[PDB]
């Protein structure tokens, strides 16, 4: 499976992965610590 | 088209009794009375409608009239009888089938 | 299958007109040569009176049925014929700039009717024949709207 | 009772009339089509199909105007049970 | 025989080492990207079949297997529509009160303060109030359970997984020949006998056996808990005869001719079910049953393998008249041959075939509480319009795609095709001439009547008070089918719609459908909407008849369909594509549709919509049509500045996402003006600037950035702007309509 | 010659070549009764020439223009030349501040 996985580094894969990444990551540290408006802690 | 140089003048292959045999192959099952008219026909409330609205020549029929009615269903019929009479006709001379 | 009716114009393929019904059948082409606008012998001044008296005429109607005016008993009339008396003054005014326009270069080939024999141009398509077509057009249209509004004041019929 | 009804006879008499309109050369065919002009002409039956019969006809063609003969006989049946007639 | 089944045995090896390898399917895009518009490239040719390889055979392969993934697609959206509608949803409490509860089928995760947009819509119940008119449909079925939706998703998804099985194998596996695509006389027969005939008969048998017995219980008060399950009235026959007696007769009345006995579930009532506001389903079971004999019949036309039927391409060769010349020669092979063509014609009728159901399903609402839900109504309305006007580009541009490619003057010579290419100037021209006869004698009535309105002259303006433009043939069709249970149709209780006249269906006193006067006001908006379709049939038909060549550009086929342009000479030749043809009737579509959703909003909201509080109706906006549609100022004043109140007052409220949408397309569409007012030059020297500064700094990347094409450029905006006014329109609509209805 | 066997080019026939033809002319002198054709012929003889045509519409239609807005307008019953009839809007400036 060496050509999927070269599949899944393509830009759109590694793109959308990476970005669900990142969105899961800020809306989980928004669930945890809601309403930052400010660096307070 | 390596004919038609000069556009013929008899473009319409004109047979007079095209007409006639469109008209009366249309205007004689119209004048056949049935169930849904009443007993009456289309041609036959067609002409009673033409004659109740010469009775009062220039008040044109009425959107509730009726007449409009029966003049576009005849004339669907007669106008679709007649030019496929010319069709069929100009057809049989002519190949086509 | 036989006896197509669409063809080329006078025969020529590549020319790039298709006579057909609209254009070449005989009821149509005789009541379009018989239009003061394709009688080329006859003077340009009276075919332009002809074309002026219809168009002054007809240009009447919408002026009086349906203008600002038109809901006033005897002024609807009057009215409209004036305006249709500026509107034809407006057109004269076209046709003749138009004729100080157009007719300056002559052109140099000739004409045919579609049978093989020249004919010679018409007078009209010159800065003489538009010129006095022009003043046909006025005297005509000034006349068909004066006769409109006269139409209006005598017709039996007239609502 | 249906059988000797006034539907049942219909029916029959439809669906036998198909099959013998075109068993005998007066209706289309498995065999014979027809020209743009009604005129029964003989076909390519884009197959081949073989029948012991004197003419060719086919369970294909009895099925054709099995059908053909029921509707038909459906038209018939209830249209003279719309007028009444029936 | 002539008609069979023929595929190559694993002629596509299943691998992986093509999707490592961008571009495969390109011999242009095979050598990797250097610059960015390979990117781009790669997108807009990855289904561009017949311009991967020219062979007809892989290319049907291809199309066939893709139409596997679509309907898979489809099947995995539509599992999940029923998925959502069995677990996020509040449907078996809108069963029971249908005309109070608002349908809504999805719930929004509370995470940085959305948890707003789950709105209270009734039946204990926090979620987005849909408008898909799923709950309607679903109850027109008889679901009655969350249970049944849950399987019916699962059953969804397993037919999914069986298309796109069938894609993989009809591709890689068994994928059909050439030969076996080309029998399109079979493939007719088989999809109306069995794809709309069997369908219908099916979908037939549900409604006598499901949908009709449960909503007649329904309609009588039954709590859905209390009604039988499907099985239950299929097993036993005595439930269902003491629902619709004919069933203790049995199927002996069918085979019998003795069909009368069914009118008690085969009707033919017409006009709409007092309770639900919606069709009776009887006399859509009926309908089914007919057009499935229909269907039927029509499937056993062609002939395929048998003598029996007929060769399409005799009746085609066999249909020409004096004034056609070779007529219709030569068509059965642009059909059998071009796939574009297929396309184009399909796609004009199924977009056609979307206006015509959008109209059909307000007028006589199929499902029940579907008339009264009145943001479902116009959601459907808006939504199928639109896609039907999509379909039709979309039908245009493979016509011209069709020209430009497939198109062969060899086998078209004195043809139809050949003599209406033949004579296209005068087609355009008078196409032209009426596009502008319509534009003035339309929308000049609406500036006539602005300008008498502003000099204080209503009495010279274009309404039914002043100059009455009366349309008097749709009125009298409106006569004509109200009287038709009287004379023309008297086997049928009432007319097929009351919008053609008569008295109003009140459902939870809201009007499910009343009567519809046309007056001056709709004489000028339908008169506008042929304009506007006229327009945009003037584009895309002059992109159609002028792909191959013009008098400005002779050679425009070996250019291309899709170029951006010949050059700055002959005075300059953008957009002579047809590419560029679809591209502006894309925007002619927008502007049609745009008015003829306006005007369904309006007319409903005015003459239609509305409660009966006493006796009386009180309609949504008042009854404003007649007298301030005759104006550009009453359209921005009484229906676009007074009905967005409720989209720009919806912050902080369930609706505050319509509000966020409208702002948002507004900022899409205003947006797509980037690309469309602007070119590639200014760009691509914006871009290199900007790519100094990342040479600079180390930091150029190796593919180089590009500007897009010309022809990227315009389909990015017009993209955007389709997406910018449809979505706030959508908003608009919906944030509307949800509150007032 | 030019219809001969599809020779649709001649050197010598360069009006049936470019398609010069009068689709519809008739050179036929005789269209109007003389009588009348002498009326309209002087009626026009004065502003038969351009300049004498551009001078008569001029002079009509600066009349015409002088005469409506002097005599026409007020004839007409326009409601420019009437006046307002009324106050007007004279005191109704804004709906906060009503200025005159
Ligand atoms: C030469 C025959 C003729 C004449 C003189 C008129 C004359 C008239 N018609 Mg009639 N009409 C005619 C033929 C004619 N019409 C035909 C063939 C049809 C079809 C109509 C249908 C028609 C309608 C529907 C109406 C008129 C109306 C009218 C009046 C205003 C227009 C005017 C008196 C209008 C009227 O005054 O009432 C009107 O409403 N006409
Ligand atoms: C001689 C035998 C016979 C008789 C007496 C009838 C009698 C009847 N038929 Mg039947 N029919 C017959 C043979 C017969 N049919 C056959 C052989 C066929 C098969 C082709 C049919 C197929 C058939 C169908 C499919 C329908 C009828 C219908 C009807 C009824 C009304 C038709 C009408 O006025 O529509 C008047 C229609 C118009 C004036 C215009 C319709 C235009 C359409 C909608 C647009 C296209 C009438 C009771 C109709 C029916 O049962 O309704 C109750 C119906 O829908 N017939
Ligand atoms: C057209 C197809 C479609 C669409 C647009 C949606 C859309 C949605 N689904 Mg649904 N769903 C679908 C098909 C669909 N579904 C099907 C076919 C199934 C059955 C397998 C489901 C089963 C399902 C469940 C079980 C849930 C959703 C949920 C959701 C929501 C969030 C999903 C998410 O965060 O993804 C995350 C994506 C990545 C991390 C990548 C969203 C509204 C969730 C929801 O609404 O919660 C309230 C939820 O819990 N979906
Ligand atoms: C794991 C199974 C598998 C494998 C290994 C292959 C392998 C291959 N296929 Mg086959 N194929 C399969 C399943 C498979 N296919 C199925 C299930 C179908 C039916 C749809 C097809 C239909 C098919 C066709 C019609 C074609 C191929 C082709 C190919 C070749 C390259 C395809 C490529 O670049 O893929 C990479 C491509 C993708 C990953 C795109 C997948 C797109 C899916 C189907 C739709 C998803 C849409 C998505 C929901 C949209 C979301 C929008 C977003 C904004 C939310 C290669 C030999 C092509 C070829 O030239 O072969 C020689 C070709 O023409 N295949
Ligand atoms: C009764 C037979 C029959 C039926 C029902 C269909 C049905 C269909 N065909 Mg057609 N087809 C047939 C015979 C049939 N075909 C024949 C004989 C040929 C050869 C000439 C073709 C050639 C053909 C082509 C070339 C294409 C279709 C396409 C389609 C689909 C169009 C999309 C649609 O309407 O979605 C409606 C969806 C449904 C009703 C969902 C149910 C789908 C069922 C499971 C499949 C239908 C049964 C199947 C044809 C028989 C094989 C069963 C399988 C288990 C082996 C549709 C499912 C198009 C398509 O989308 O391809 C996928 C397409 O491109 N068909
Ligand atoms: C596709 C559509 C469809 C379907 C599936 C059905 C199905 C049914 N209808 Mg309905 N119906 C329909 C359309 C449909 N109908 C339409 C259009 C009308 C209007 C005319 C009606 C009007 C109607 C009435 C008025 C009645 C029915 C009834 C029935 C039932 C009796 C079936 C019967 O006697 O026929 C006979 C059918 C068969 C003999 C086929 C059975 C074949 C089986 C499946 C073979 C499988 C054997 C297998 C090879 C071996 C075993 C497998 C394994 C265990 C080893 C049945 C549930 C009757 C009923 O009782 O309803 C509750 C009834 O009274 N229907
Ligand atoms: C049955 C429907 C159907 C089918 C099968 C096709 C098939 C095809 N079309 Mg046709 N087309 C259709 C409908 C259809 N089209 C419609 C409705 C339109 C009008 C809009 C067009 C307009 C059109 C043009 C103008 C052209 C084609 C072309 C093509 C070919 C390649 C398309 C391609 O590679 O794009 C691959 C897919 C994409 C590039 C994705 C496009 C994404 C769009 C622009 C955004 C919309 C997404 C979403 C709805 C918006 C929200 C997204 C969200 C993330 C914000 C292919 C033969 C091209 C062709 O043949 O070239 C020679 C071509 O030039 N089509
Ligand atoms: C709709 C008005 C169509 C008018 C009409 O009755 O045309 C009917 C006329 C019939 O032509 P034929 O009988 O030769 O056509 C035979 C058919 O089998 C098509 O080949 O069609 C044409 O002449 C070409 C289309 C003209 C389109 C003119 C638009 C005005
Ligand atoms: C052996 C033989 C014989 C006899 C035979 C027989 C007797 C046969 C029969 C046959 C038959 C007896 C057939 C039948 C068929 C039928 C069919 C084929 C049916 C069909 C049906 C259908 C198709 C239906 C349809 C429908 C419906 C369901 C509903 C309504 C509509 C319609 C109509 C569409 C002879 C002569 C002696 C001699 C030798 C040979
Ligand atoms: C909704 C949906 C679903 C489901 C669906 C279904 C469930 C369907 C079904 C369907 C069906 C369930 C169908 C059935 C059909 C049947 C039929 C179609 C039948 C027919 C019959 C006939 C045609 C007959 C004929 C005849 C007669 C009449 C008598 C004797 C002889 C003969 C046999 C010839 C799913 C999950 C997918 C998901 C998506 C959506
Ligand atoms: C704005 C504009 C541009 C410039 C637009 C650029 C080139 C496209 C930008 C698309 C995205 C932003 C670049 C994609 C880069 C990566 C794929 C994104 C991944 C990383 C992100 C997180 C940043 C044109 O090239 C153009 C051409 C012809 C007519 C009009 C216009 C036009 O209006």
């Amino acid at each position: 499976m060496k050509d999927f996985t070269t599949y899944l580094s393509t830009a759109p894969v590694i793109a959308t992965i990476w970005f669900t990444f990142t969105a899961g990551l800020l809306i989980e540290i928004n669930r945890y610590f809601p309403d930052p408006l400010v660096f307070s802690f | 088209e390596a004919s038609n140089k000069s556009f013929p003048r008899d473009w319409v292959k004109t047979d007079p009794l095209v007409p006639v045999l469109g008209f009366a192959g249309w205007t004689i099952p119209a004048n056949i009375g049935v169930s849904a008219f009443g007993g009456q026909s289309l041609f036959g409330l067609f002409t009673q409608s033409i004659g109740e609205n010469l009775a009062h020549f220039p008040t044109g029929p009425a959107l509730d009239d009726k007449f409009w009615l029966y003049l576009i269903t005849y004339h669907l019929g007669l106008f679709l009888t007649i030019t496929l009479g010319q069709i069929g006709v100009q057809g049989r001379k002519q190949g086509y089938w | 299958k036989k006896a197509q009716v669409i063809s080329p114009v006078n025969g020529d393929p590549f020319v790039g007109m298709l006579e057909t019904p609209v254009t070449s059948a005989p009821i149509v082409a005789t009541y379009l040569s018989n239009l003061p606008a394709y009688r080329t012998g006859v003077a340009p001044v009276l075919r332009g009176v002809e074309i002026g008296l219809a168009h002054g005429f007809l240009l009447a109607g919408p002026f009086i049925k349906l203008g600002p005016l038109r809901n006033v008993p005897e002024t609807a009339e009057i009215a409209g014929s004036l305006s249709a008396a500026g509107l034809v003054l407006i057109l004269a005014l076209c046709l003749s700039i138009y004729g100080s326009a157009q007719f300056q270069s002559t052109p140099s080939i000739g004409v045919k009717t579609l049978s093989g024999r020249s004919v010679a141009r018409d007078p009209l398509f010159s800065a003489d024949g538009w010129s006095e077509f022009a003043a046909g057009f006025l005297v005509g249209g000034e006349a068909g709207v004066a006769w409109a509004y006269v139409c209006t004041q005598i017709l039996p019929y007239y609502s | 009772g249906f059988i000797g009804s006034s539907t049942n006879l219909i029916m029959v008499a439809s669906t036998t009339a198909t099959l013998a309109a075109a068993r005998f050369g007066l209706a289309p065919t498995v065999k014979k089509n027809t020209t743009a002009g009604l005129k029964l002409v003989d076909s390519k039956n884009s197959a081949g199909v073989i029948s012991n019969d004197p003419a060719g006809f086919t369970i294909v063609d009895v099925l054709a105007m099995g059908a053909a003969g029921h509707g038909l006989g459906v038209g018939i049946v209830l249209g003279l049970k719309g007028i009444g007639a029936l | 025989k002539k008609v069979k089944i023929a595929v190559d045995r694993n002629p596509v090896e299943t691998s992986f080492e093509k999707w490592a390898k961008p571009g495969h399917f390109s011999r242009t895009l095979s050598k990797g990207p250097n610059t960015t518009t390979w990117i781009w490239n790669l997108h807009a040719d990855a289904h561009d079949f017949d311009s991967h390889t020219s062979d007809l055979e892989e290319i049907s392969r291809k199309v066939f297997s893709a139409h596997f993934g679509q309907l898979g697609i489809i099947f995995i959206w539509l599992s999940g529509m029923y998925f959502h509608g069995a677990r996020f949803s509040n449907y078996e409490a809108w069963l029971s009160d249908p005309t109070h509860i608002k349908p809504s089928a999805q719930v929004v995760w509370p995470i940085v303060g959305q948890e707003i947009l789950n709105g209270d819509v009734g039946g204990g119940f926090q979620g987005i109030q849909i408008t898909s008119g799923f709950f309607q449909l679903w109850r027109a079925s008889g679901i009655t359970s969350e249970l049944q939706l849950y399987t019916t998703a699962i059953g969804g998804l397993v037919m999914a997984a069986a298309m796109f099985f069938a894609g993989w194998f009809h591709y890689h596996k068994a994928a059909p020949k050439l030969e076996w695509f080309q029998n399109v006389e079979s493939m007719l027969n088989h999809h109306l006998g069995g794809l709309l005939g069997l369908g219908s008969l099916a979908w037939a048998g549900h409604q006598i056996h499901v949908s009709l017995p449960v909503n007649k219980l329904l309609d009588a008060g039954v709590d859905p808990k209390e009604i039988p399950l499907p099985h239950d009235l299929l097993l036993n026959r005595a439930i269902m005869a003491d629902l619709y007696p004919s069933f203790a007769k049995g199927i002996a009345p069918f085979f019998t001719l003795n069909w009368s006995e069914y009118s008690d579930f085969l009707t033919f009532k017409g006009g709409l079910n007092p309770v639900t506001g919606g069709l009776w389903l009887s006399d859509t079971a009926h309908h089914h049953v007919a057009i499935a004999v229909l269907f039927l019949v029509a499937g056993h036309m062609y002939r395929t393998n048998w003598g029996i039927g007929h060769s399409m391409k005799e009746i085609l060769e066999a249909h020409r008249g004096p004034f056609t010349g070779e007529g219709h020669v030569g068509l059965y092979e642009i059909l059998t041959t071009s796939w574009h063509a297929q396309l184009a014609i399909n796609l004009a009728l199924f977009g056609s075939l979307s206006i015509i159901v959008a109209h059909h399903m307000y007028a006589m609402p199929p499902y029940p509480y579907l008339a009264t839900d009145y943001g479902t109504q116009l959601s459907l309305f808006t939504h199928h319009t639109w896609i039907g006007g999509f379909c039709i580009v979309g039908a245009g541009a493979h016509a011209a795609i069709f020209m430009v490619r497939d198109y062969d003057p060899t086998n078209n010579y004195n043809n139809l095709l050949d003599r209406v290419i033949r004579h296209r100037d005068a087609i355009i021209s008078h196409l032209n001439w009426v596009c502008i006869f319509l534009g003035f004698h339309s929308f000049g009535l609406y500036i006539h009547n602005d300008t008498m309105s502003a000099l204080g002259r209503p009495q010279d303006m274009f309404s039914d008070t002043a100059i009455q433009l009366q349309p008097v043939f749709a009125q009298w069709i409106q006569n004509t089918h109200f009287l038709a249970p009287q004379l023309t149709a008297p086997n049928a209780l009432a007319a097929t719609s009351l919008t053609w006249g008569g008295d109003l269906v009140a459902v939870g006193g809201k009007v499910a459908m009343m009567p519809i006067s046309l007056g001056t006001s709709d004489f000028m908006v339908h008169h506008i909407h042929a304009f506007t379709i006229h327009v945009t049939v003037l584009i895309l038909l002059k992109g159609v008849l002028f792909a191959r060549s013009s008098r400005l550009i002779p050679d425009k086929a070996n250019l291309g369909f899709r170029f951006p342009c010949d050059g700055p000479g002959r005075g300059g030749t953008c957009q002579v594509s047809a590419w560029d043809h679809v591209f502006l009737g894309l925007f002619w579509m927008y502007n049609s549709l745009s008015i003829v959703i306006f005007h369904f909003s309006w007319k409903m909201q005015s003459d239609v919509w509305g409660t009966v509080t006493a006796s009386g109706v009180s309609h949504i906006t008042g009854g404003n049509f007649a007298q301030s549609a005759n104006t550009i100022n009453g359209w921005l004043r009484d229906f676009l500045w007074a009905q967005s109140s409720q989209v720009i007052q919806s912050y902080g409220s369930a609706l505050s996402a319509y509000g966020l949408i409208f702002l948002g397309a507004h900022f899409v569409w205003a947006f797509s003006l980037m690309f469309l007012f602007s070119g590639r030059g200014y760009w691509q020297e914006l871009i290199e600037s900007i790519v100094w500064a990342h040479n600079k700094l180390k930091v150029a990347p190796a593919i180089q950035p590009r500007a897009l094409s010309i022809t990227q450029g315009r389909a990015v905006g017009v993209a955007h702007y389709l997406l910018g006014g449809i979505a706030t329109t959508w908003s608009f609509f919906l944030a509307r309509i949800i509150s007032v209805g | 010659k030019y219809g001969e066997n599809s020779r649709y080019f001649d050197l010598q026939d360069m009006e049936n070549t470019t398609g010069s033809w009068d689709m519809y002319g008739v050179d036929e002198k005789k269209r109007y009764p003389d009588n009348q054709a002498k009326f309209f012929t002087q009626a026009t003889d004065i502003i038969s020439r351009r300049e004498s045509l551009r001078a008569l519409v001029a002079l009509s239609g600066i009349a015409a223009i002088v005469t409506y807005g002097l005599k026409g307008a007020k004839d007409a019953d326009l409601p420019i030349t009437k006046g307002p009839q009324t106050t007007g809007e004279n005191g109704k400036g804004g709906s906060v501040r009503s200025r005159l």
